[PDB]
């Protein structure tokens, strides 16, 4: 599977949605224009956000969405971050994609 | 050679003796039937030369001996299309068979009986008897696993074997593997032939509901299954099949539980989105989910997720779903069970609650 | 565009609008659905660029408006292998539409609603309401003898003629001609169309289940057909389509009745022994009597004799079996009344009781 | 297309013995006749004809796919018995009627 990310590790942790939404603001064009290098067509398999917390644990997770899509990539931000922060500090907030798999042509055999 | 018999004993013996014709013969004998009045009996024969299939209709009017051999469908669709209840009187007038019923009258061509093709006689090894239903469950269940056309002939066609008390037919075409077993509740002599996949079909279109057994006899190169007054005969195929023990997967050390339906609807909708040549869907298994996903060159793609019963370490393989498909829908069961191994080896897959059938896949590359 | 609509308000209209989408697609577009939510409507429009299905679904549910086009098949595959009752939830996003229900998701790929063929306005001329089910008697009763792919394009399909209160089709493609009228309890404007063979065949897949008024209205060069929430659009076909009336043999006065049921069993046994490419029957009039034989190359013969109502010159005539036969299986009554004029002459054909159909077969030479 | 024999009596038979004796006798020049046209001698039909001294006659003939005598003879006994109503038969007749050539021309309507 390819993956294509990019990710901000903040100077100080933020404790406030408006300070994650500015992030993922600023972090949406470089993630397109690094997946359109890749994949004009901005079309994708899935997309999601990864948030890592001040004690370095984090939750990421992708769903289906077939572009890229910053409102799509806000709206589970904010239900990741709401939800899963636990009132901690965030350390870091990613943006990512994984792209459509090549097709499967190659069927094994049974070695008879 | 004269009969006259009332159209509905002859129709189901028609039908029947028509089975291995199919479509367009080789020899116009092929696709003739062999008539022949012997004492107050009727034989009807189909053959294509692999196999034959015989009916005998008894003669409770007025007959006279003698064979011919005449078209078979046009000597069926003249039979089905008289009115019902019609007496159909049959008589050899030299070349020609004169067919007469009401102020229908029909004139065949016949080839001589004496040239007819016979599937010569021989010596049954294993004679045994099972329900008809048994027969059909078995070849049900590994029909869909046979070769159709693989170089190696002996892959195009079912291993029927005997161990014990129980008959087994395997087949494979390589990509994946079927076995059923079932007892027969005689104890049979240890044995295994190959069947032609042409004869487990027709022998497939023999088998009815049925009050009556399956007779099987079991010779050096043929078999026959005797089903009242239906007698069809298989030459077999002389070749060594494959032994299926070592292509199970040795050490399936992940086992995921599912419910049949559930799987196999979510594997269909995922398969409108594969690809339609290579139908490659991947499932990720983790605790107690399974992930289908497809995606095709047009890039679409779909996501099923079921919950199952799994708690091995996650896991991803690819597979052509309609091999999927095919084993769940010969499953039919309400769970199944799949056993895993890794990404690039195959996996078993049975109904959760009966050992009767098991299922070898080989999976496709990530 | 969002909607979310439960699966079975979806399956039916999405059957209907996938419709037109016959075989393999010229243009990607053509083989796709469009999609419009506009105020509390969903339309799914499937068009070949002659005719075109729309139907219309309420949206009880949330929704928003806009509009795209997704390919049909995969998008009723998914919705139909979705369980019953599942919500089936829709959104655009992009070039991509998201159908997701249950945790099940796919993306299709679509195409720009502003690339889908609007078959543009035009004003109907004539209008008329009736029963689905007297449509469908009267295109059925027909549509056997429409041409196929007759140079003479106005052959291609189907005349559909008012007048008085007397709705009638015509069909005829040089062989044989067939004509229904019924009477629709309302006054007509005197005028006719033809309607292409396909969107015949399509205006048929449409009527069913005969409870909803049909609504047809008539431009100069479309008709559209009203059922319910669906609208079927085609385009007409220009020229002058043949006057049954002249059709019609001018003085048949040999007059045959006979049961229809007899009749055509009787044709499709001789039927069995004709000429596999030409299908020559050869019929023999005499008092009271109708012989039909048929021979083929294999020189077999068949011969029925029937008692039949005949009290005129005696004759011989020829005819395609296939062609008499399509028609003794669209007139369905008791009793059917031939009336022939010669061997070289066509005949007309009609329930003895009804004058609602009439078939003209032109012969074959002896 | 028809292929016939037949005889015309000298003196009117009135016994079916002396009308098989004449089937007898036309059979083989009837099978001769046959064959030059068609030497499998497969036909549609056949059958016998009888003139009755009263100048009338009767022609009776059936499906049967061979020219054949013992089915000529079947048939002949049957007309005899059947339609001579006592007469002196004048003339005995067998024939066959040909399977029938193929169709192959559909007329149009002329649209």
């Amino acid at each position: 599977h390819h993956h294509v990310g990019v990710e901000r590790t903040m100077a100080e942790d933020i404790h406030h949605w408006s300070e994650c939404e500015a992030i993922i603001e600023r972090l949406y064009p470089e993630l397109e224009r690094r997946l359109a290098k890749v994949k004009p067509d901005l079309l994708i398999a899935r997309q999601g956000v990864k948030l890592k917390f001040d004690d370095f644990q984090q939750t990421t997770q992708e769903h289906v969405w077939p572009r890229l899509n910053k409102a799509d990539l806000i709206a589970t931000a904010r239900k990741t971050w709401d939800e899963r922060r636990g009132g901690r500090g965030v350390r870091l907030v990613g943006l990512h994609v994984t792209l459509l798999d090549p097709q499967m042509e190659r069927q094994l055999v049974l070695g008879l | 050679m004269k009969f006259t018999v009332e159209r509905e004993h002859l129709l189901k013996p028609l039908q029947q003796v028509s089975g291995p014709l199919g479509g367009r013969p080789t020899l116009p004998i092929l696709g003739n039937l062999l008539l022949q009045v012997a004492d107050g009996t009727l034989s009807l024969t189909g053959t294509d030369l692999e196999m034959e299939m015989v009916a005998r209709v008894a003669l409770v009017q007025p007959h006279e001996p003698g064979a011919t051999t005449v078209p078979a469908r046009k000597f069926f669709d003249i039979c089905r299309g008289l009115p019902e209840g019609a007496e159909i009187a049959v008589q050899l007038e030299g070349e020609r068979m004169l067919v007469r019923s009401g102020r229908s009258r029909f004139s065949l061509s016949t080839l001589p009986a004496a040239d007819f093709p016979n599937l010569d006689d021989w010596q049954s090894e294993v004679e045994f008897t099972l329900p008809q239903a048994t027969m059909k469950r078995l070849i049900e269940a590994t029909q869909f696993s046979m070769a159709h056309q693989d170089v190696r002939y002996y892959l195009n066609g079912m291993l029927f074997e005997t161990e014990g008390e129980e008959l087994r037919t395997v087949a494979t075409d390589g990509h994946r593997l079927a076995v059923c077993s079932m007892p027969i509740g005689q104890s049979l002599p240890s044995h295994s032939v190959i069947v032609p996949r042409k004869g487990v079909i027709e022998l497939m279109r023999m088998l009815d509901g049925g009050d009556n057994p399956l007779r099987v006899q079991i010779g050096s190169n043929n078999i026959r299954a005797h089903v009242g007054d239906f007698i069809f005969t298989s030459k077999l195929v002389d070749g060594r099949f494959p032994d299926y023990r070592r292509v199970l997967p040795k050490n399936p050390d992940k086992h995921l539980e599912a419910g049949c339906d559930l799987l196999k609807q979510a594997f269909a909708r995922a398969a409108i989105l594969s690809n339609e040549k290579f139908r490659g869907v991947r499932l990720y298994v983790s605790e107690n989910q399974l992930k289908i996903t497809a995606n095709n060159p047009e890039q679409e793609e779909a996501e099923e997720i079921l919950d199952v019963t799994y708690s091995g370490a996650e896991m991803e393989i690819g597979f052509n779903v309609s091999y999927v498909l095919d084993v769940l829908n010969a499953l039919k069961c309400e769970n199944v069970r799949m056993m895993l191994t890794d990404s690039v080896s195959s996996v078993q897959i049975e109904d959760a609650a009966s050992q009767s059938a098991a299922y070898v896949v080989m999976p496709m590359r990530l």
